[PDB]
């Protein structure tokens, strides 16, 4: 798992794989990693793959409370700070490793929180298992003042280089930028460098190619 | 001091009756009126509903007959608001029920839990007690069909044939000529019609303000089937039972 | 019975007596305040009674700073608006602790009135004596004034007065704002504000103020302080001079 | 919650709440009980008001907390069910932690305990049923026959009648029953039962319920086709004599 | 239309309109009943004065 | 009550325009403004 | 210490009615009148705003509110009770569908379950009951458009037109002959400004008049983009601007 | 309806609560004690009445000492105000023991008026009936501060409470007046045994017992301790002297 992000002077982009893996096996090829506490302010989570999805839920529900109640938009700020409690009154048992972006009125801003509450505020963060191979190219090709076409192509090649240089990372890259002018969009399989080949045989099989023990039908309805 | 405020809800009369209940079985007979009539083959379940205009909803309206277990459904009688907590117990009590044991629950057992938390009230914690009267209905292999009765008092008894609410007598006093020991469905269902035409405050009958719900066994055996009628099945019956 | 009256619940007339009563204390100080909202900053200004002599005129007042960005004047029995001073002040502080960022006004004042809502359902609890005026600059809404009371209706006002004579306050800043057709005073600079508010003010109670009876709160933008007297001398001075 | 007082000693001595209990029972169904030699036989009533109660699923007015002791109560039918369901789970910890089944002296102790705690504990009204309690311990074939109240005094009827026109149906007991000559035959036991129930039920066989308690865990419910029976021959030997 | 959908504020012009063409066409008595029906309709409801001066 | 209370504004309603006879459409008018003051007054 | 009033301050009377129960619907009764409609494509919910100071600002107060993007609720009763009441039905509903469910609950279920809170505060002991009533607009995709009346007691009912406040008798008695089975929105909309129009009694303009509608999901405000799962919120409301473009529509 | 003073919380039509005035009422039925606030620290003073000569002298005493630089000294209810002082001891015990600075005199008298108004919210609490006159020396100075029992505090330059309150003062605004430049506490402590003199003359019926205690900074060092030794004697009998 390796999620980027990189900010930019008009905004922030975030960029993740689809690749979901369980250790030496793969469970799904196509994943949505990004994980949405409101609708400006987007999580992708790392380490432990089944903290992050319960954990960014909890912050969601009450953050979307939070913003409903004070009847104006959620901030970022908030939203970190609200993680850092949760994740240090566990007191370093949940794994969970996520990046935080997000643009509100005061400005954009994008962090990083660690498994057992440490955080950290950068232009560029990459965080997980397979986050060195694309820290490393995002510290090389990195500069001041940088567009939102080449924002996307930094993201695009740390991604690539990542998915190339691990194993767990791979198949789809999935992009999230964040614009402080206009509305915030969400790209699904930005770029697909792994396609499955067509198989050289079919393997389909002819009827009752398998015995059948015994035949039922159950009821459904009423 | 915090006692001139108190009225004293668990208290007994000088001649030796609580007063809160008593009010309740007051409030009970404002309400709108219900029947329930057991017969051989299944048991019907209908209520008038109260407060009834032309705005009303009735495409997805059900507020007196109220479904607990597949097999086992209720009729409200009273404030419904009270009576929703009660119906979420009672499905409470019932999954526990299906949880232990892995069989249906009996009918018994469930209006013991519901007879038991309105005693709760009634006995101890200062509050009011629930002000609604439950008409039970349910299936088993234990008793067969079963018809059971509350009171905000707590106190359960089985009937062949009852009516909670509004004009209780005049509807108890109908139904006890007309009943017999071997109806079929159909017979209840227009003796019950029959009754709520006779007993109720408007002129006409129309199928706005009538609910039915109904337990029928068929072709399967050992699983009833729980139906509650809509209105464009309800508007059915009126013209059967001549009513129209 | 007769036990209606005398907590919180509901009366033949539909109405809440003890609420209606707790709003007749709350004029007990007969304390006039006012806060117009400028075109980048507030200013709240209230009277400022010493009863006796014996009283150390800088510890009396009605003004309480809540945090470095938010003000708040109350009107009613003092120790009161002390409890809910303290309660607004922990509030913020755990607002500012939980979520990192300073709250805005408008949050305060309806977490203040949810709290006073609170008291009024409860029986056992008696709802405050106190009505609350929250003051403030919102970068992110901008200037605003939010006024709060024992019942806990609260909603932004152009322009708050309070006291015996509210009404006619209330009528006076009426006059100019509805032949100005603007929402706040047009005045740039918070010194200006201050003498607005002041002469509208001596022309609404006819009484002429020294240095000791009235108090003046300002809320800049990031910044709230209550002037000292020589400030309110020679704010005085300039107006004197000046018409 | 609430911890008011709702028990307080008048100014007379007696406490309101358990002599308005007291009342309240004298409004409930009335209940008989009688004992022979090796039978105990627990006769009761039923409400005429209201017809149409089926008999299968009516809850029985007499309840059996055990195999060996049956208990029948009298007055407000909501509460007695709940010292009902007490009683059992009491006598289930017994069996637990004593490793011998309940006898009828424990249990009506137990059940005198919790009416009087009812009445000693803050913000709870007393219970406002009497109960008899009737069986057999083991290893014995003494019939022993209880009667608590709700003040929570207990004691030992050789034939006790509780509810309304109990008065009545005591007088005929203190003069158609011996306490030193008593019955010999479940036949004899339940022929005073029923003779004592009709001073009072004045026609009513089809709610007239009797349940007979015999040793060595026998507990049984005479039927309808029973009664009336015992009825047939009691009403022939009452007019002509 | 606008009698069962009540809807008096335009009962009373279509009234008026209803008049105005019986009178162009001479049949007098059906102009005095279209004219009075739309003053049973005017005279409860909140009719503007262009309508009422008509 | 109000049946008797439109006869008497139709007799009036007759009077009002100087004529001599009682007609359907002072009926109609009586009716009308005895219909409005009952669903006025019911507030 | 603690809470010494542990008795229920609602008590039945001797005729047989609870009295703070009958108490609320008369402090309901009186108030602002507001109102709502189902069409067949949507479902509009209005409310006039009762500016009681001309120095206040209606903008910051929210006479109606989002309960869910799906949902909003409109009452007629107390202001801070309402706000109290709208607070804890977004807390409880977040806490039973959106953490053990994953989106949110539909009109149905989230009407009860907020009635819950009330039919408790009747019962449990030292509180009075609250003395709003609200007016719950919302839409699923399986039970479509819906709008229930909530009533202090507890007790809710379904309703295709509806209108509490002190003018409820006469919009109730109006909207018979106003609604029939198929409805535009904008036939809708347009049918609750002419009832709310005499029920004002102050300023007639765009300012004094709160109106939300439940309609299509709108992609504009959903504030993201590239998710065909979902389209936007169901619930937008009209600003003054908004409202005043309709109003001399009549 | 009637009743309205039975409960605490309840308000009466006019919006003064009526539990907390008859508790007002109460305190007025104490022993005279008055304070002095001269220029570098507080001057206390009470008039203990002595009773049957069986008491013993110099023994009970009523000027309690809250840590180092706080002293309390109560009227009216004297139980009261010992379990007020006791639970002000124990918040400047805590407060000491997670900040490790000694408690300044206004904090100290925002915790004491939260404690006191945490008793007349509520149905089941009676109301404080005790007045104090705390005061003493801090960091920025020195305050005098009298709490009532509705729970207001002010900072005073002077006050007293008791039989002999409103003779106190008046020689009290005397004394303010002869010395606008301030006062030394070497006067100070011989002006409190004149004014607790001259208030006692209403009370001249039984007898008089004085101890005086003062909080200084150029003589004690910011220490409370009682006058021993010459200094009361001198007091006492210049005090005599102009009688």
């Amino acid at each position: 798992t390796t999620i980027v992000g990189v900010k930019f002077n008009n905004g922030v982009v975030i960029a993740a794989d689809t690749r979901s893996t369980q250790g030496p096996i793969v469970a799904d090829k196509n994943c949505a990693k990004l994980h949405r506490i409101s609708p400006k302010i987007w999580c992708a989570g790392a380490g432990t793959a089944a903290d992050t999805e319960a954990v960014t839920q909890l912050i969601g529900s009450n953050i979307e409370l939070h913003s409903l109640y004070t009847s104006r938009e959620p901030r970022v700020v908030s939203a970190l700070q609200m993680l850092k409690q949760h994740l240090f009154k566990y007191q370093g048992h949940i794994g969970a490793y996520l990046i935080v972006a997000g643009v509100d009125p005061t400005g954009s801003h994008l962090f990083s929180i660690h498994a057992h509450g440490s955080t950290d505020v950068g232009y560029y963060l990459s965080l997980g298992s397979g986050s060195l191979a694309a820290m490393a190219v995002l510290e090389s090709h990195w500069k001041q003042d940088l567009t939102k076409e080449e924002a996307i192509k930094l993201a695009s090649d740390a991604i690539q280089a990542g998915i190339w240089n691990d194993l767990g990372s791979g198949s789809n890259v999935d992009v999230c930028v964040m614009e402080i002018g206009k509305d915030a969009e969400y790209l699904r399989n930005y770029l697909t460098p792994n396609v499955r080949e067509e198989k050289q045989k079919s393997y389909k099989f002819p009827r009752g190619t398998t015995a059948v023990l015994k035949e039922s039908i159950v009821n459904i309805c009423d | 001091g915090s006692r001139r405020y108190d009225s004293r809800t668990t208290i007994f009369s000088p001649e030796g009756r609580l007063y809160q209940v008593e009010y309740a079985l007051e409030s009970i007979s404002h309400a709108g009126t219900a029947i329930g009539i057991m017969a051989s083959d299944g048991i019907v379940l209908a209520a008038e509903r109260k407060v009834t205009s032309t705005l009303l909803e009735q495409d997805t309206s059900t507020e007196k007959l109220y479904k607990l277990n597949d097999k086992i459904a209720v009729a409200v009688a009273g404030l419904t608001a009270d009576a929703e907590i009660l119906i979420n117990t009672a499905r409470i009590h019932a999954q526990n029920y299906l949880k232990t044991y892995n069989e249906d629950i009996p009918v018994e057992i469930l209006v013991r839990r519901l007879s038991d938390i309105k005693q709760g009230y009634t006995q101890h914690g200062g509050l009011r007690p629930f002000g609604v009267s439950f008409i039970y209905a349910g299936y088993d292999d234990r008793y067969g069909y079963q018809l059971y009765t509350s009171n905000p008092s707590g106190n359960y008894t089985g009937w062949k044939a009852i009516s909670v609410g509004a004009n209780t007598s005049a509807a108890q006093t109908l139904l006890q000529m007309d009943y017999k020991d071997d109806m079929k469905v159909d017979d209840a269902i227009e003796l019950a019609l029959k009754t709520l035409s006779k007993t109720t405050d408007s002129s006409a009958l129309t199928y706005d303000r009538l609910e039915f719900a109904t337990i029928r066994k068929g072709a399967n055996d050992g699983e009833v089937y729980q139906k509650i009628f809509k209105p464009q099945e309800i508007k059915d019956i009126l013209v059967k039972t001549g009513i129209t | 019975a007769g036990y209606d009256r005398h907590i919180t619940i509901f009366s033949p007339e539909g109405r809440l007596y003890q609420v209606e009563y707790a709003f007749k204390a709350t004029n007990q100080t007969n304390i006039n305040s006012l806060a117009v909202r400028g075109k980048d900053c507030t200013v709240v200004i209230s009277q400022k009674k010493v009863p006796d002599k014996l009283l150390d005129p800088t510890t009396v007042s009605y003004i309480f700073c809540i945090s470095r960005t938010i003000g708040m004047v109350v009107n009613g029995p003092i120790p009161d608006a002390r409890n809910a001073a303290l309660r607004a002040k922990a509030e913020a502080a755990e607002f500012r602790y939980k979520y990192g960022y300073d709250m805005p006004c408008d949050v305060l004042a309806k977490r203040m009135a949810n709290l006073s809502q609170i008291y009024t359902q409860r029986a056992y609890m008696r709802p405050l004596g106190v009505i609350l005026t929250f003051v403030s600059v919102d970068e992110e809404l901008g200037p605003s004034i939010y006024k709060t009371d024992p019942a806990g209706y609260y909603v932004g006002y152009k322009a708050t007065a309070t006291g015996p004579k509210q009404q006619e306050i209330t009528t006076n800043l009426e006059n100019h704002f509805k032949k100005s057709k603007i929402d706040h005073i047009n005045e740039e600079s918070w010194e200006k504000v201050v003498e607005f508010a002041i002469t509208h003010m001596i022309d609404a109670l006819g009484t002429e103020f020294s240095k000791n009876d009235l108090e003046v709160g300002v809320a800049t933008k990031d910044k709230f302080f209550t002037l000292s007297a020589e400030n309110i001398e020679e704010r005085l001075v300039a107006i004197a001079e000046q018409d | 919650g609430y911890d008011r007082a709702l028990s307080i000693f008048s100014p007379d001595g007696h406490i309101f709440q358990v002599e308005y209990a007291l009342e309240a029972v004298k409004r409930g169904t009335c209940a008989v009980g009688v004992k022979g030699k090796n039978c105990v036989v627990l006769g009761c009533e039923r409400r005429s008001t209201l017809k149409l109660q089926d008999t299968r699923i009516t809850p029985s007015k007499v309840s059996k907390i055990d195999s060996h002791v049956v208990l029948s109560f009298s007055g407000l039918n909501a509460d007695s069910r709940i010292l009902i369901e007490k009683a059992r789970v009491e006598a289930q910890s017994h069996r637990l932690t004593l490793e011998d089944p309940v006898t009828v002296e424990y249990l009506t102790r137990y059940v005198a305990g919790v009416q009087q705690r009812y009445t000693q504990s803050g913000g709870v009204r007393p219970f406002g049923v009497s109960t008899l309690i009737a069986g057999f311990d083991p290893r014995d074939d003494e019939p022993k026959l209880y009667q608590t109240e709700p003040s929570g005094i207990y004691s030992s009827w050789s034939a006790q009648t509780i509810g309304r026109n109990s008065k009545t149906v005591r007088e005929f007991l203190e003069k158609n029953y011996d306490r030193k000559e008593p019955p010999a035959t479940v036949e004899e036991c339940v022929k005073l039962t029923v003779r004592s129930l009709l001073e009072v039920v004045q026609t009513g066989a089809k709610n007239i319920e009797i349940t007979v308690v015999k040793p060595d865990s026998d507990i049984v419910a005479l039927s309808s086709e029973e009664i009336n029976q015992y009825v047939t021959q009691i009403e022939q030997e009452k007019q002509e004599q | 239309e606008f009698k069962k959908l009540d809807d008096k504020p335009s009962l009373v012009d279509v009234h008026l309109l209803e008049s105005k063409v019986y009178h162009k066409l001479r049949n007098l008595a059906k102009s005095k009943a279209s004219l009075t029906a739309a003053r049973t309709a005017a005279n409860s409801i909140y009719c503007p004065t262009q309508t009422v001066a008509e | 009550a109000d049946v008797k209370g439109v006869c008497t504004e139709a007799g009036m309603y007759a009077l009002r325009e100087r004529r001599i006879h009682v007609t359907q459409e002072d009926f109609e008018l009586a009716v009308g403004k005895v219909m409005n003051k009952n669903q006025e007054t019911a507030i | 210490m603690t809470d010494r009033y542990s008795f229920s301050l609602t008590t039945f009377s001797p005729s047989g009615k609870l009295g703070q129960i009958d108490y609320a619907l008369t402090a309901v009764k009186q108030g602002v009148t507001s109102l709502g409609i189902k069409a067949t494509n949507g479902v509009v919910i209005a409310t006039e705003k009762k500016s009681s100071s001309p120095l206040a600002m209606s903008e910051t107060l929210s006479k109606v509110s989002l309960l869910t993007p799906d949902i909003g609720a409109v009452y007629s009763g107390m202001g801070p009770d309402y706000r109290v009441l709208v607070d804890k039905s977004r807390k409880v509903a977040h806490t039973s569908y959106k953490r053990i469910y994953g989106e949110y609950p539909p009109t149905k279920l989230l009407v009860s379950e907020v009635a819950k809170i009330m039919q408790e505060a009747t019962q449990s002991g030292g509180v009075r009951p609250f003395g709003v009533s609200l007016l719950i607009a919302g839409h699923d995709e399986f039970n479509g458009f819906s709008l229930y009346q909530v009533d202090p007691s507890g007790s809710y009912f379904p309703w295709k037109a509806t209108a509490i406040g002190k003018g409820s008798v006469a919009a109730k008695t109006f909207l018979e002959k106003r609604w029939n089975d198929e409805l535009e929105l904008e036939d809708a909309i347009h049918i609750a400004l002419l009832t709310l129009k005499e029920s004002v009694e102050g300023e007639f303009n765009g300012d004094t008049i709160e109106l939300a509608i439940i309609g299509d999901e709108n992609p504009d405000l959903l504030g993201y983009t590239g998710i065909p799962t979902d389209k936007g919120p169901r619930f937008r409301k009209l600003t003054s601007q908004e409202i005043n473009d309709r109003l001399e529509a009549l | 309806g009637t009743g309205y003073d039975l409960s605490n919380s309840v308000f009466s039509p006019d919006g003064r609560n009526f539990q907390v005035e008859y508790a007002v009422k109460a305190v007025e039925n104490g022993t005279t004690s008055i304070g002095i606030k001269c220029n570098d620290g507080v001057v206390f003073a009470v008039e203990k009445l002595i009773t049957s000569k069986l008491l013993v002298p110099q023994k009970n005493v009523k000027i309690q000492v809250v840590d180092r630089h706080i002293g309390c000294v109560y009227s009216g209810l004297i139980p009261d105000g010992r379990h007020l002082v006791n639970r002000g001891r124990e918040e400047a015990a805590s407060f000491k023991k997670l900040y490790k600075t000694p408690i300044p005199i206004p904090a100290f008298a925002d915790r004491l008026g939260q404690y006191v108004q945490a008793h007349t919210l509520y149905n089941s609490v009676r109301p404080f009936g005790v007045s104090t006159i705390f005061g003493g020396v801090d960091k920025n100075g020195a305050h005098l501060y009298m709490l009532e029992p509705s729970g207001s505090y002010w900072g005073y330059k002077g006050a007293a409470t008791g039989k002999g309150r409103q003779s106190a003062k008046a020689e009290l605004e005397k004394l303010v007046d002869h010395h606008p430049e301030g006062l030394s506490a070497r006067e100070a402590v011989k002006q409190a045994a004149k004014i607790i003199y001259l208030a006692h003359e209403d009370n001249k019926e039984k007898d008089f017992e004085l101890e005086i205690s003062w909080c200084s900074l150029s003589e004690t060092n910011g220490l409370h301790k009682f006058v021993k030794g010459d200094l009361l004697q001198e007091a006492i009998d210049f005090a005599q002297k102009e009688i």
